[PDB]
């Protein structure tokens, strides 16, 4: 995160750190107590996926605290429709190999229902993106988790206010142009959470695309597409074998 | 009332009904107030809150 702030502990309790085999890869956001979203691309490199855990509760990277909870990554679903490398449908699902317990510093980020999401939440302005990602381009990543309010913008205007790929439904854009404030490397998988009437729910995953480059926004999965694709899978059994591409729609 | 207009004046989901009828719903670990439009949580740590500033208002 780029020209954002400390979210002070506690105050996003549904961030996940993704760590292979000790090192961070990307963020995630708990949306129940044995499910996590994720960006798909996280996982295009992966060679040992026995090696994937998830961190909940984590603030400070430097310190134990006792507040973290970490679990293996039992599966890592992903759409059929994802190609990797790119990043239309960049979109993972992660079921955790045993539930967190939910505490004042791990709870779940709402995942909406589609229409709620796409009628009302796709037209709150501004929404919360967060993670331990690079605190500057070229830079450092963050030993304290960073957040960062962005506007959305219709991707229409997204086209027209930008000066590679392009903008899908799959997508949205969401951020600055002046290159002050963005997500970044580091960040990718992590939420874009909304606020309503008292609520937050989860509309975007950090995707992928440099950070914080003028004349360009923020690119972001848009979670609406997949409510019912992700609804469906937590409803089914565990398959063997940490990967499962998944058909979508 | 419907839901494409002001979120049918739920708190949280909506649906539309066959007639001038709407009915409001919660999420899991919410349930709904008897103003037919309003959620209040059912348990101790409901999505979607941020227990250390739930307290702080508290
Ligand atoms: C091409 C890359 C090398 C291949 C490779 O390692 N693939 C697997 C992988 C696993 C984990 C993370 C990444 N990864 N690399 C770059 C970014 C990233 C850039 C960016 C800009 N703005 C916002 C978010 C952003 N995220 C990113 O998330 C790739
Ligand atoms: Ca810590
Ligand atoms: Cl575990
Ligand atoms: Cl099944
Ligand atoms: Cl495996």
């Amino acid at each position: 995160i780029v020209g954002g702030k400390v979210c002070p502990k506690g105050e996003c309790p549904w961030q996940v750190l993704l760590l292979v085999n000790g090192a961070q890869l990307c963020g995630g956001t708990l949306i129940n107590t044995i499910w996590v979203v994720s960006a798909a691309h996280c996982f295009d490199k992966i060679k040992n996926w026995r090696n994937l855990i998830a961190v909940l509760g984590e603030h400070d990277l430097s310190e134990h605290d006792g507040d973290e909870q970490s679990r293996r990554v039992a599966q890592v679903i992903i759409p059929s429709t994802y190609v990797p490398g790119t990043t239309n449908h960049d979109i993972a699902l992660l079921r955790l190999h045993q539930p967190v317990v939910l505490t004042d510093h791990v709870v779940p980020l709402c995942l909406p229902e589609r229409t709620f999401s796409e009628r009302t939440l796709a037209f709150v302005r501004f929404s919360l993106v967060s993670g331990w990602g690079q605190l500057l381009d070229r830079g450092a990543t963050a030993l304290e988790l960073m957040v960062l309010n962005v506007p959305r913008l219709m991707t229409q205007d997204c086209l027209q206010q930008s000066r590679s790929p392009n903008i899908t439904e799959y997508m949205f854009c969401a951020g600055y142009s002046d290159g002050s404030k963005d997500s970044c490397k580091g960040d990718s998988g992590g939420p874009h959470a909304t606020h309503y009437r008292g609520t937050w729910y989860l509309t975007g995953i950090v995707s992928w695309g440099g950070c914080a480059t003028v004349g360009h926004f923020g690119v972001y999965t848009r979670v609406s597409q997949y409510i019912e694709w992700l609804q469906k899978l937590m409803r089914s059994e565990p398959r063997p074998g940490v990967l499962l591409r998944a058909p979508f729609p | 009332l419907i839901c494409v207009n002001e979120n049918g004046g739920c708190e949280q989901y909506c649906s539309d009904h066959t007639g001038t009828k709407r009915s409001c719903r919660c999420h899991e670990g919410y349930s709904l107030l008897a103003d037919g439009v309003s959620c209040t949580p059912t348990v101790e740590y409901p999505c979607g809150k941020i227990p250390i500033l739930e307290k702080r208002n508290a």
